[PDB]
């Protein structure tokens, strides 16, 4: 299963579409529609649409019903009368949507045409969100996208990661069970494979590719730090050199100067660094001073 | 004096009629941009 | 039973029916009708239709009634006089529809047109939502839809999850049981599947293709995080690298960064990431940062 | 018993039928008549038909009148003299309908045509809805609706819920103990039986195919939700695949990831997910994540 979880093929992608709907059915947790006019505008489009004419100067206050935006994935290979998750976010303020029914809404996509129509029952939690919910199979595909698969003798597997050592290893690992030339790397992130002319000759040839397991190598030393949520990552990769760190507050347990020991694998630095006794709040100020100095011989990422 | 034929001041046609667009790629995606300035 | 399971038949799906009702019989949990004209002009537009002609300068201020509307699924192969279940969901400021009645309702499609009848009692729960029921056989179909199914020696099945591999299993399976050349796959999601000419044929053939069971093979490797509800779903095709991890308030039971053992199965990677003592909230974060960095070997999607 | 609990006969259906009328002996609890206008205008309709025209100028403050919905099924081949089962329904600011009497009342069809007059003594039950009653034996049919039953060879039996193994099922079972080609399949939903010409053969026919016994297939696998009552059903082709799954205030009894054993048949899956120590607010959450995953092996409906 390592290609398929490494790779995605050319052409084999997921769209994203859009659309604005209606949230009925709610318990007075609906939009005030005093201050978002969109809502009470759109519930009179759709009256006026079903038969229904209200007058246009008059004042209409609900509590049943929120404007909402839905969003979706257009999956690979999509076949209109099959349905996809969709996912229900409120846009002005309504206090909640807990078993509210998303009625008729179509999904456009980036060219403004509809590719899915969209109604059924919100699912909310219930610390839990109440504006936004997710409604499984509450999409019905209507339109279908042409496709070049099955055209040609080429198809390109795109590593999620960029690196040359991987791709040289599908390259090897592709031509080993498939035959002398049946894949080039491109580039650090794209291998070439040759396909029998055909559509489903080429399903066939990626079913085998798919599941195919590559040994993965080395890859890169890195440290992710995130402030925003508080948190240290360090893969395997990461080692130490030798030197001293000083921070407030912490102290060898004697002075304020730590020596941190070199570190050739990660339980090495993963001991070298509880020497310190320090919280990530610390930890992570420390990283940035190492990686500045020289001592932490990774990469750091701050995401 | 008010016959006589006068060139106007904002010369040419006064409209112009939109393009059709190029015809999108098969890649498998919905977002086709048109040659890119 | 894997094949019903797994794809769906091309042609055969269910279509989205919306129409606008009232509600009557209500507690005095109506509609105010002051701040819903719609409710009062389309029950002035029902007595008008039944002879009664109330003038038109009258304040009318109901309690018992409420404006609704009422979504329903059209089924395949839906033939006049059959019964389908419908939802009944409020549209403005209606404290509750406990023991409401469906007003004869007419379910129009996306074209307009009407595909159903709608009227019965409605069944509210009773934390429970009172804004919102269902009416089983409370809508008659009374408009079909023309179908191809029947002409043509080629059926199309759909998967629900695109999959080479699964293709190509479908494929194998239905050429395996019922003939040479009875399937072939076109792309990731569908198989084309070579069917007799005729109407009760093809249904013969697709009762035999829809119980048979096809060996599902591995499935990509993926965690699903929903932040909304707080939840974590880990399949079994989930891996992780050795690498240590920080986070607030976590430790080592001793400093704050823990080394999380590289695991192979999915029973390995539940003790290592229960070994950090984490709540899934803070376990979404340190997912996230797995991610980045490189140790998690999955898709992560938020949903 | 099966076949007559499964399909339904074409051309044997039932309508809906609806009227206005007044509910009058109530104990102080009918209608304001000042917030209604149409109750007082339709009482004085009824005096001014009946020879009493009460003057244009006056106010009526009645306290025993309620105006009322009444809502019927014209049942299959209805006959005029026979009588039917209405529901009455308040339709403006009235406390109960306890001990009313429903006037003389024409039930009106989709076409506006009397199909039954109903007049009858209400039944309230007595937490209980006041302002809903049903009348048994309340309307008389006065309209009889022509029908081509007993007209040609052919009668089609529309299935409940489409399955083309169910389709073929009955084919088969019609067509062992009633001939060779006795039916035949035209889609997942409809079973064309040949039927002798005439009116009491066809009669018979039905009756000997309404009652023979078919053995129902494995019918899809299912998770039925119903957040707005709380509920989750699972029918019995439900499986699950091993997974871990994390919510919040969830833990193993221990940490707070917990591991789901593949499960095979539906009391796998039960002792499975009891398991977990879920509150069904919360294994709806679970359950929606884990098909967003892939470890539920089901269809997952929000109803």
């Amino acid at each position: 299963e390592r290609i398929r979880d490494l790779t995605s093929v050319q052409g084999v992608r997921e769209n994203s579409l859009i659309g604005y709907g209606l949230v009925v059915g709610l318990d007075g947790t609906g939009d005030q529609t005093t201050q978002t006019p969109f809502t009470t505008q759109t519930l009179n489009n759709m009256l006026s649409q079903l038969g229904i004419t209200v007058p246009t100067g008059t004042n209409m206050q609900l509590k049943n019903v929120a404007a909402v935006m839905v969003t979706a994935s257009y999956p690979p290979f999509a076949r209109q009368g099959q349905t996809i998750d969709v996912v229900v976010s409120s846009m002005g303020n309504a206090k909640s949507l807990r078993g509210g029914t998303l009625l008729m809404t179509p999904l456009k996509g980036v060219d403004s045409q509809v590719y899915a129509l969209a109604q059924g029952n919100i699912l909310v939690g219930g610390v839990n969100q109440l504006n936004g919910g997710r409604i499984t199979n509450g999409a019905i595909i209507e339109r279908e996208l042409p496709t070049q698969f099955g055209a040609g003798n080429t198809i390109n597997l795109q590593l999620n990661d960029e690196d040359f050592t991987m791709a040289q290893q599908i390259t090897d690992a592709i031509n080993r069970a498939r035959g002398y030339g049946s894949a080039t790397a491109l580039d650090a992130r794209t291998v070439q494979v040759r396909v029998p002319s055909g559509n489903s000759s080429q399903v066939r040839f990626l079913a085998d590719i798919q599941n195919m397991e590559v040994n993965v190598t080395p890859q890169d030393a890195k440290v992710v730090i995130n402030s925003r949520t508080g948190s240290v990552v360090m893969n395997r990769e990461v080692t130490l050199d030798s030197c001293a760190v000083a921070q407030g507050n912490l102290s060898v347990t004697g002075g304020s100067l730590q020596s941190v020991r070199s570190s050739a694998n990660l339980n090495s630095v993963v001991r070298a660094l509880n020497a310190l006794g320090a919280t990530p709040m610390d930890l992570m100020s420390i990283l940035q001073s190492m990686q500045s100095a020289g001592c932490l011989r990774a990469k750091l990422e701050i995401i | 004096c008010a016959w006589i034929p006068a060139k106007p001041l904002v010369q040419g046609a006064t409209t112009a009629q939109p393009i059709p667009g190029p015809v999108p790629v098969a890649n498998g995606s919905i977002f086709q941009s048109a040659q890119p300035i």
